[PDB]
């Protein structure tokens, strides 16, 4: 098990997704048009994690882009890493998603997803041997929640024992397009709840205000919502991406976070927050990468317990002080670690660092404390649904009320469910 | 404390020193390693019939 | 002589296994091609050493090997390596796709697939063996490969080869090197199921085995390599004994009568002295009966138990370099009167000493010096089942929340094999509890 | 910050460290089925000692020896007086004792059966010391708290729990003159509070009356009945080079004859301490075994005696 297609569906699904392949082909040396001019035989040795070999050796991601508007796919295309990818890959509607659920998952989506899941088969066919999927996407609008929550239940029909990863923006009225984004966003859960392994919650209202407050940037951009992102999503991933000994794959790391099926939705960190000259110390990454401050989904994790934890620090360092480091947090803070899990904390270490930075620390949680962040959702949902209020974008798609009551009442039982162990 | 049954030879030797007295079937097995793929075979139809609907 | 087939499953048993044949061919002056200089009978013979490897006409010594992993990437390094040459490609055999530390996806769904390949490329080995004696198991118990394929390997054997031993070398799971969350469900699962069909097992806690490499060889974060090159040193020990000329623990059934009267408590605790540092720079040689003390430290076993609160059915040294019957002697009276070793009243209370005048051979660069005299202590004692009760502890815990049991059922399992094989572990602790008290 | 645990609920003494090592502020208690323990104050039955000194990066000391009950238990404390060397049958300073299982007057125990007629049988002192005005029975217990190295200290006050009623020697039936406890009493407080005399009172006693101390008299027979006994086990015990550390408190219980001989009738490995002493103990066993291996930012005598022979 080597291989993982990636698929990112949308504007911001495929925003978040170029630069996350622009982080990595930079830390693996692949230039613009896909060559490698590196150094190292470390940035080549799992290279086939996320790039296939192609003729003249250029290294092609193995990426398919995804949306219902020409917009966004064409300034991928333009902008400074566009062309790297297969344009066989680039599958595209013209009428667009109107930040509409139903539109993405139920009508217009409906009719280009068999041709997205053509090349999805044709990048899945030549993978030697295909371990899962990861999904970059928005639940907020149309496109990347509604179609990419279809396009996982395809996929999951097709392949139902590889697995599935999201990487999905939750929504928040501090950085929101439009008002229907808690609708959308409730549909979307139920549906990621059922098909997905792994479901890393990218809060945009956490990425604001880290953007914000412990960056000093007044007007953030979405480009400075994203640089976070990307740099998270390289974080979590370089286990895969680089040796060795003590190596990884998905489904190993799906198995031991996740204690319960429908509980695999975590709460990613990064350490130090960038947009330096000082490097830090190996006792600071532990405390920022464990501090609220630093985390992605806007939830307090005091105000719940983690069932499992996995970091991961970049850089030359001492393996002897990242033990004692985490052994020390763990020790010293231990009502917020479930007992009736052993061991739930699993530190790696690598030794290639993240550009600009000497030595780095990505945190993946999965905290009941995410709670919070379904009860914010759920708030959201009730104040417009208790007045059918712009229902009807979604009925004249053909939707029903029902539809939308269980979608809430799925959210809710989650909420619930995530309470019971963090009594327990 | 009695030393006994010593042997020797060209590369060892050894002795004792006391100090005081005082399966299922090849059948049996397929058939739960087939009771098992059964069972990973309904889920999967469960799962494949939900996704129908 | 009599042929023994060592087997190699998971990650820890075929790294493991590495680190024993790299040693083995060291003591044997076999190289890494396969020819041995001092073997004159050319393409075949009944020497000792011949339980261990097969010859062919050319001249070569092949190990009676098989590794067994469900993922490549550790047995392509044993393809690629050292001794690839050493090897027939048949024995090293391959997966696409690992258990995920789970081990009802190692047991039940890809155990099933390739469970019939390996016992045809066993085969292989047993019909060059004029008269086998049985199998040395490597692997962990904390891999879904380890635990789960192992356990319908062992089930296997028994029908196939049922006149034959099965000896086990078992990696006990550790929090400081590598672990997964699911280890102590593994762990349980897969001695339940192979309790029956093991006859000696030799537990390694990884716990102990880093601490010593900590303490003793000053070595700050140990590798895989530094960890299992100190148990290759403890497993040589102990198969020593079939490899060469001698008179104690010359077959695999004289384990299971020297070591095992109560065949449920097959685990015996093994005791190692003396680990020196090769850097050491100025380093005073230990005694014979420093040495033997030491086999009754804590510290120096391969699981961490306090041997004076439990009892004793049987014990073993095994010496290695300037060794002499009446140093021993001489020594265990010494022991005898500082130390409480309390054996059981129906056992008698004495040693069953063994002695090899080869000092202990070191691997060139290592970690391990070289020593003028060693010794390997095999104590079954009922202080390991503070061992089951850890594992138990750790177990009882996550099952009480169901968690991660979905992963397990997800593979074909039933939830009642881990209610049923932790009331086998339940009965397990019991057992040694009426010896021990 | 060091982290502790709490599994005996019952323990006196042990609420007493817990409530003294709180207030400090680098001592956080923590659930009892935590495993993330500096210091874990276990229960008495079923201690999970092979649980301990497997954590990694904590280490880990406990409030009891593992094998100290074969100095608890009569039964125990019987056979380990018979059976080991260092204290041989011919042992002056334990009463002459049996085991049959379920002057020559006895008592047997393990009610209370006091008779020539009739767990574990032995020799009843017939003529012990009596206090006046009283003529009174009485025995001593003394504290004793064995470390992490091993170091025996001896807690300097011990207690006289009295009996207020005289003894008798043709009636044995009646519980409240010869058995001399304190929950069997409850003249319960005539003569002293609560029946209890101090080492000063009990020493200016001996001193007036039987021109003697405290000190010669009796202390130094109890000084060698509990170095006797501890290093007699140590061996057995001993928590050197082990992947944990136990210390531990220990109750001596002697009885004072009428020929100045000092007697070992009990040791108990869960004991309660006198009402007055608690919060100097306490304090002392936090500075002596706990803080000596958890450093922070003598009222014990010291057992050791290498005469050399
Ligand atoms: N001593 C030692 N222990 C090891 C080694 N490799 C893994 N382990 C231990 O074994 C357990 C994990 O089992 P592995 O052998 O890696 O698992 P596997 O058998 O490959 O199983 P899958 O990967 O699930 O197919 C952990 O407790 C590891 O610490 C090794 O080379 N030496
Ligand atoms: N051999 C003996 N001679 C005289 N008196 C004795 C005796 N054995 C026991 N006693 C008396 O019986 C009383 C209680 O017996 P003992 O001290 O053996 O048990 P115990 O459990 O009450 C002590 P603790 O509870 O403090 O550990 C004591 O007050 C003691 O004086
Ligand atoms: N972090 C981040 N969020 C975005 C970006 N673009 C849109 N969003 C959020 O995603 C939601 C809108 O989804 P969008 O991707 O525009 O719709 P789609 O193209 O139909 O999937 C809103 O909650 C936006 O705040 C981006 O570049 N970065
Ligand atoms: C709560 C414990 O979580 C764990 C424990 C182990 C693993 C794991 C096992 N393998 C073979 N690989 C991983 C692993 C660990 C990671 O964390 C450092 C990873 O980074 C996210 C990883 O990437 C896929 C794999 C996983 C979780
Ligand atoms: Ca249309
Ligand atoms: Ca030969
Ligand atoms: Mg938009
Ligand atoms: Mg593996």
């Amino acid at each position: 098990m080597r291989e993982i297609v990636h698929i990112q569906a949308g504007q911001c699904g495929n925003q978040i997704g170029a630069k996350f392949w622009e982080v990595i082909s930079d830390e693996h040396g692949i230039d613009p048009t896909g060559s490698y001019h590196g150094d190292s035989d470390l940035q080549l040795e799992r290279i086939n994690v996320y790039y296939n070999e192609a003729t003249g050796n250029k290294y092609v991601p193995r990426a398919i882009l995804v949306d219902l508007e020409p917009g966004t796919m064409d300034s991928v295309r333009s902008g400074p890493f566009g062309q790297i990818f297969r344009p066989d890959n680039f599958v595209f509607g013209q009428s667009g998603a109107g930040n509409n659920w139903a539109k993405g998952h139920y009508t217009e989506g409906a009719e280009l997803v068999d041709s997205v899941l053509d090349v999805v088969r044709k990048e899945s066919e030549s993978c030697d041997c295909l371990q899962g999927f990861q999904l970059t996407h928005s639940l907020g609008g149309g496109t990347g929640s509604g179609m990419g929550t279809l396009l996982i239940s395809k996929i999951r029909e097709e392949y139902p024992d590889r697995i599935m990863n999201t990487f999905s923006v939750v929504p928040s009225p501090k950085v929101s397009d439009t008002v229907v984004e808690p609708y959308n966003a409730t549909l979307s859960v139920h549906q990621l709840v059922e098909n997905t392994d792994e479901t890393y919650c990218i809060d945009n209202e956490a990425l604001y205000d880290i953007c914000f407050r412990t960056l000093k940037l007044t007007t953030p951009t979405y480009g400075d919502l994203n640089h976070l992102v990307s740099a998270t999503m390289s974080g979590v991933t370089t286990c895969l991406r680089f040796p060795g000994q003590l190596n990884a794959d998905l489904r190993k790391l799906a198995v031991n976070m996740v204690p319960f099926p429908r509980l695999h939705f975590f709460m990613p960190g990064f350490a130090p927050l960038t947009s330096q000259y000082r490097a830090l110390t190996v006792p600071e990454l532990t405390q920022q990468m464990f501090d609220a401050k630093n985390m992605m989904a806007a939830c307090d994790p005091r105000h719940g317990r983690y069932l499992t934890v996995a970091a991961v620090f970049r850089g030359r360092m001492s393996m002897k002080e990242v033990d004692e480091q985490m052994l020390n947090v763990q020790n010293k803070n231990s009502s917020y670690f479930v007992e009736w899990i052993p061991n739930n904390v699993k530190t790696a270490v690598c030794d290639i660092p993240p550009r600009g930075l000497k030595m780095s620390a990505t945190f993946i949680g999965n905290s009941t404390a995410i709670q919070e962040l379904f009860k914010r959702i759920s708030e959201q949902f009730t104040a417009m649904f208790r007045r059918k209020a712009f229902l009807h974008w979604y009925t004249g798609e053909g939707m029903d009320e029902m539809e939308f009551t269980e979608a809430e009442s799925n959210m809710n039982d989650l909420v619930s469910e995530y309470q019971q162990y963090q009594d327990a | 404390m009695e030393v006994i049954e010593l042997n020797k030879c060209t590369s060892g030797q050894s002795f004792e020193v006391i100090l005081k007295p005082p399966d299922p079937s090849l059948e049996e097995i397929q058939k739960k390693l087939e009771a098992a793929e059964e069972r990973r075979k309904y889920q999967e139809a469960e799962l494949l019939k939900h996704l129908a609907e | 002589m009599r042929e023994c087939i060592s087997i190699h499953v998971g990650q820890a048993g075929v790294q493991i296994g590495n680190a024993c044949w790299e040693l083995y061919c060291l003591e044997h002056g076999i190289q890494p091609d396969g020819q041995m200089p001092s073997d004159k009978t050319i393409g075949g013979g009944d020497d000792s050493f011949n339980t261990f490897f097969s010859e062919t006409g050319a001249g070569k010594h092949v190990p009676r090997a098989v590794f067994v992993d469900l993922e490549p990437t550790v047995i392509d390094e044993v393809r690629t390596g050292t001794y690839r040459q050493l090897f027939h490609p048949e024995q090293l055999i391959t997966g696409k796709e690992d258990a995920a530390n789970n081990y009802a996806r190692g047991h039940y769904t890809i155990g099933k697939e390739i469970i019939d390949l390996v016992l045809d490329r066993i085969r292989k080995l047993a019909d060059q063996c004029t008269g086998l004696q049985g199998f040395l198991v490597f692997h962990s118990f904390g891999g879904g490969t380890g635990s789960g394929f192992t356990s319908l390997l062992m089930e296997r054997l028994s029908v196939d080869y049922g006149k034959k031993s099965k000896l086990e070398f078992s990696i006990y799971p550790a929090p400081q090197v590598s672990t997964a969350v699911v280890e102590p469900y593994n762990s349980i699962l897969t001695t339940h199921t192979t309790l029956e069909h093991s006859d000696c097992a030799f537990m390694v806690d990884n716990e102990a085995i880093y601490d010593i490499c900590r303490r003793n060889l000053d070595i700050e974060r140990p590798t895989y390599t530094n960890l299992n090159r100190l148990i290759s040193q403890i497993v040589s020990s102990i198969t020593a004994s079939l490899r060469f000329d001698g008179a104690l623990n010359v077959d695999l059934t004289e384990f299971q009568t020297n070591l095992v009267p109560y065949p449920r408590i097959h685990f015996p605790l093994a005791t190692y002295a003396p680990v020196i540092s090769a850097e050491k720079a100025y380093h005073e040689q230990l005694s014979v009966a420093e040495i033997t003390n030491a086999c009754f430290e804590p510290a120096n076993q391969m699981v961490k138990c306090d041997p004076r609160h439990g009892k004793y059915m049987a014990c073993c040294l095994l010496y290695r370099g300037d060794v002499v019957p009446k140093d021993v002697n001489a020594a265990i009276a010494t022991i005898k009167t500082k130390r409480s070793i309390q054996f059981v009243d129906w056992c008698p209370t004495g040693f069953k000493v063994g002695i090899n005048y080869q000092p202990p051979t070191v691997v060139p660069g290592g970690d391990l010096a070289k020593v003028q005299r060693a010794v390997c202590m095999l104590s079954n004692t009922t202080a390991i089942a503070e061992a089951w009760a850890r594992l138990d502890h750790k177990f009882d815990l996550m099952y009480a929340k169901r968690a991660f049991v979905h992963w397990y059922v997800g593979e074909g399992m039933e939830e009642g094999e881990f209610s049923e094989a932790r009331e086998d572990m339940a009965a397990l602790e019991k057992d040694y509890e009426e010896v021990g008290v | 910050m060091y982290t502790f645990v709490v599994r005996d609920e019952n323990s006196s003494v042990y609420a007493e460290v817990s409530r003294l090592l709180l207030a400090t502020g680098q001592w956080k208690r923590l659930r009892k089925d935590n495993p993330r323990f500096n210091l874990m104050l276990g229960e008495r039955n079923r201690l999970p000692f092979g649980r301990l000194g497997h954590e990694p990066g904590l280490v880990q000391l406990v409030n009891y020896y593992r094998g100290a009950d074969k100095l608890c238990r009569k039964a125990s404390l019987v056979k380990l007086i018979k059976t080991s060397p260092e204290l041989s049958e011919s042992c002056t300073w334990f009463p002459e004792s049996y085991v049959i299982y379920p002057g020559n007057v006895w008592i047997a125990k393990s009610g209370i059966l006091i008779s020539s007629e009739a767990h574990v049988i032995q020799k009843y002192l017939e003529k012990p010391l009596l206090l006046e005005p009283g003529h009174r029975k009485f025995d001593i217990r003394s504290w004793v708290l064995v470390d992490h190295l091993y170091n025996i200290y001896l807690y300097r006050e011990g207690v006289l729990r009295t009996s207020s009623e005289p003894y008798n020697s043709a009636n044995f039936q009646d519980k409240t003159c010869h058995l001399t406890n304190h929950c069997i009493q409850k003249n319960y407080g005539r003569y002293e509070e609560g029946n209890e005399m101090f080492f000063e009172e009990f020493n200016q006693y001996l001193m007036d009356a039987l021109n003697t101390t405290l000190e010669n008299s009796i202390l130094l027979q109890i000084k060698h009945i509990i170095r006797s006994c501890l290093m007699c086990i140590e061996p057995a015990i001993s928590t050197k080079h082990l992947h944990y550390q136990s210390f531990q408190l220990f109750g001596f219980d002697f009885m004072v004859d009428e020929e100045l001989k000092v007697w070992l009738i009990e040791v108990n490995g869960a004991p309660a301490c006198a009402q007055k002493l608690y919060a100097e103990l306490c304090q002392g066993i936090v500075d002596v075994a706990i803080s000596s291996v958890f450093p922070l930012a003598s009222i014990f005598i010291k057992l050791h005696h290498h005469h050399h022979h």
